[PDB]
């Protein structure tokens, strides 16, 4: 229940990215993707480098593209 | 996986996706087809042709570029103009429904998980149809924008016009074939940009 | 000898039209937009990009930034004066 | 109970897009437009050449998306004068798109005079009652 | 996996609140984007004094409780008295009085960038009743902001 | 060198024989006719055609028009001031 | 810091080219990670000057 | 910061003043990026006043760029005489209504 | 190096600039020109 | 996890504690990294060894930049 205690979901605003209720309030629910978001914590390994390099490993290393070796998806 | 004491269906997607692309795809069309008069309104190609018939050239504009091109050197500017694309002759104008307009087929060709990732399929193809008509809506913008920038750059004198030569014959032809009045008209400078700053002119709107 | 001035493919950028033969790719959290063409990020918003570091930049003049950069699966951005982290997918 | 006044109809992001768009090209042209009126002000208006006189201020709403000849005949048959054209027409046909509601002829027969720019001219001679259309000497 | 709304708020709680501080006293207004809480000066501060109660500090957490619903960059805080003594006395009086308030309100966790504090003494009146003191209507604080996106 | 002058078929797309060789195509919404010779459309018609654009033209005294132009699906028509659409088929 | 004071004592104090005023003397608290030019338009914005950029 | 920041005094600042006259305060819109003597020119055009030259142009200009949507004539101006540095200067005088440019030698 | 209005008549660059750092940092082996720091 | 946690709780402290963005050149040059060592011995064989009193050296080049680092890229 998004507008609850109001008069319901009127239409999604893409421009703002947020619902608007039967009111005329912004709703604190997002509809889409691309809105202001407080992300802080995001997962995956090779984080801060190019990302993992998407090659296929004998051993359980994993190389980011910049060269870098992840300890922590390395397997032991 | 988590603590110690812790430690102590694909096809609905591609069946949904068509569907919501489809019905994505004909709401749309028929949102455009609502609003003809407006869009035939804001994009006014008919009124932008030059004196012969000549659709006029595409600009684009950059401001405050820079560019690191490797180490211990790097290269801005203030400003830069290019020429995307040229005038030439045309018979017709362009119209919106060239840029805007998305393609509608009807597909006619076909339990306890079944229903979420359908829903899923038919969110993904709505999404798509989405991407695709901001894509078209962008082409379409940069299209009119251009023909714009060159009005603007044509009044601050910095571009030249383009230049039309006529040649008029007579009365032409054979004895099996006439021809009354025959005239050839071909561009012989195609519009571009100047580099000599001096003559250009500024404007000051009070 | 003298640098290169710019990458050409930045106006489109600007303008919000893709570079032929690249792909797209997912971004969520703001408002952006990103593709792929050279094993390269071009990347349209609005926002100030803190963190990743670019190669090349461009600016309209309504303030949309377009950003020549190197791939990478996450962004940092300031909105308004608050520093946030850009997801993207597809890489 | 709280609420704010604006509570439309529901809106369409395809709508949300194109209003986006919209807004500015409006703002462009009209950047554009200041600074063509900046660098070449005008000094004639096209009052001289086509004057008012009575029986053409009867009014009109018209929607056309056609050719200037055949709304231009029509617009001087409901106005009682005789219809003249000179020139040739070019191969190439001179188009206009006029949507007005509840202006006079008067008014509608200058804006088509503007539309028309460097291609065609209209001329109105009361005393004859003749509305004159005329092609540009080009090609 | 992404995030449906914005954390720790909801629009039940945020009419929950509104209709209990219409209820209880404390002015809640909303006109557009704009955002309005007025408070009265004797439900905070003693008599002509920069100095809170003790019981008022419920009534803060609440106000923070409300703020911390909606998502803002600059918060303002303006206080207005009555005349006393002198118009040196009274600006002093109220700036002190939005310096306390808005560092109740800093050290609660409003996720805000900017707050602004000021006092304005006896200079805009809303009542032309003025025959109160710490009483009167027009002895108040006002928190104001506009709700982003 | 001087451009050609014009395509001598399309006198007889003016008084309507098709030319030799050629197949016809069903037109649907409006009066006019169109034929495919050389992966190329004639249409006859007394109608303006707006949208897609024709390589030549010729016009008789009655005023009948004849294009010359590329293959396409549909034709954007106008009227008597109002524009619509014509359906080709058999491409 | 020591060193850099010790080598390099500093003469001049910004109070000249940045003076105090009525209305200047309003407060705030604020936490800003951005750009200088927004920021500088709240400030004047809250302390009703106008904002000029050279 | 305190220590490595250097200052001038305000006694001493070499940048045009407002020059507060009446023709002078009209708002204007200006567009430009390029020479400064044109839009010098088109401003003091603008602004009624004459317009004149003391100095030789260098082989490559003095390039300036003003973008402003409602702006004063007299602190387009002073964004016009700080753009352009040590190389050119602009003079007002109010008496006999005249601007002047002055390059550098 | 500053540039003025470079280019062709398809593409121009209103103003360009140059600019390239052309000795690194590094230490001196000048042992007479050193600066001493007393701080009472 | 909970490493990422801690540091996601103390963030602003460690932008005011690792400023790179107050250490960076006029021109948007970082500057370079230099390592310093004192009193030292070299044994290199019997007979014969080499001391020195202090020993000062360039550990990275200057170069130009477009952003400042972030202690995101180390410590996350």
């Amino acid at each position: 229940g998004c507008c609850s205690k109001m008069g319901g979901i009127n239409y999604c605003d893409s421009s703002a990215g947020r619902l608007v209720c039967n009111n005329g309030f912004y709703s604190t629910c997002y509809c889409t993707r691309h809105a202001v978001m407080d992300l802080q914590f995001l997962m995956g390994c090779c984080l801060w480098h190019g990302g993992v390099y998407p090659q296929l490993n004998s051993s359980g290393l994993v190389v980011c593209n910049d060269g870098y070796v992840s300890e922590e998806c390395s397997l032991q | 996986t988590g603590s110690l004491a812790g430690l102590q269906k694909e096809t609905a997607l591609s069946v949904g996706a068509q569907a919501g692309l489809a019905w994505r795809a004909k709401i749309i069309d028929e949102q455009l087809n609502k609003q003809a008069r407006n869009l035939d309104a804001i994009y006014d190609f008919n009124s932008l042709v030059l004196e012969h018939n000549i659709l006029p050239p595409v600009l684009l504009e950059g401001r405050n570029t820079l560019n690191l091109a490797d180490a211990q050197s790097i290269r801005i500017s203030d400003r830069t103009y290019k020429v995307a694309k040229q005038a030439h002759f045309i018979t017709t104008p362009p119209t919106w429904r060239q840029y805007l307009w998305m393609d509608y087929v009807k597909p006619e060709a076909p339990k306890e998980i079944w229903c979420i990732y359908t829903e899923r399929g038919w969110k993904n193809g709505i999404d798509q149809a989405n991407t695709i008509l901001e894509e078209n809506i962008a082409r379409i913008k940069e299209d009119f924008g251009g023909m714009i920038l060159y009005r603007k750059l044509l009044a601050m004198n910095m571009v030249s016009p383009p230049y039309v030569s006529h040649t008029d014959l007579g009365v032409t032809g054979d004895g099996s074939e006439i021809h009354i009045d025959d005239r050839v008209l071909r561009i012989t400078a195609l519009p571009e940009l100047n580099v000599n700053s001096a003559e250009w002119r500024a404007a000051v709107a009070k | 000898g003298i640098p290169p001035s710019a990458n050409d493919l930045l106006l489109h950028v600007l303008e919000g039209v893709p570079p032929p033969g690249s792909r797209r790719l997912v971004v969520s959290g703001g408002d952006a937009r990103a593709w792929l063409s050279n094993e390269k990020m071009y990347v349209r918003t609005n926002l100030t990009i803190l963190s990743p570091g670019w190669l090349a930049s461009m600016t309209s003049a309504d303030g949309t930034h377009a950003y020549e950069m190197q791939k990478s699966p996450v962004l940092l951005v300031s909105w308004h004066g608050k520093v946030m982290q850009l997801k993207v997918e597809g890489l | 109970k709280f609420k704010k006044p604006p509570i439309n109809n529901p809106s369409d992001d395809a709508t949300i897009k194109l209003a986006e768009a919209a807004v500015s090209v409006s703002d462009s042209m009209l950047e554009m437009a200041k600074v063509e009126k900046v660098i070449t002000p005008p000094s004639k208006d096209n009052t001289l050449t086509i004057p008012n006189a009575y029986n053409l201020q009867a009014r009109a709403s018209v929607d056309w998306s056609g050719p200037i000849e055949e709304l231009t005949a029509r617009i001087a048959k409901a106005a009682h004068f005789r219809f003249r054209v000179l020139g040739k027409s070019p191969s190439v046909p001179v188009l206009i798109s006029i949507s007005t509601k509840d202006e006079s002829l008067a008014e509608i027969l200058r804006d088509i005079d503007y539309q028309a720019g460097k291609k065609a001219s209209i001329h109105v001679y009361p005393n004859s009652q003749v509305v004159e259309l005329r092609y540009a000497k080009i090609y | 996996k992404l995030p449906c709304r914005v954390d720790g708020a909801c629009d039940a709680t945020i009419i929950k609140m509104m209709t209990d501080l219409n209820k209880k006293g404390i002015k809640v207004a909303s006109v557009g984007q704009n955002y309005l809480i007025s408070i009265p000066a004797s439900a905070l501060f003693a008599d002509q004094s920069p100095r809170l109660n003790w019981a008022s500090y419920s009534l803060l957490n609440e106000i923070a409780a409300f703020l911390k619903q909606f998502r803002k960059i600059a918060i303002t805080v303006t206080s207005y008295s009555s005349k006393y003594v002198s118009v040196k006395r009274e600006r002093a009086l109220t700036l002190a009085r939005s310096r306390v308030v808005s560092e109740y309100l800093w050290s609660q966790g409003v996720d805000s960038r900017i707050i602004f504090t000021q006092g304005l003494g006896s200079d805009k009146p809303i009542t032309s009743y003025t025959l109160g003191g710490d009483r009167s209507p027009n002895a108040r604080v006002e928190i104001t902001f506009r709700r982003a996106v």
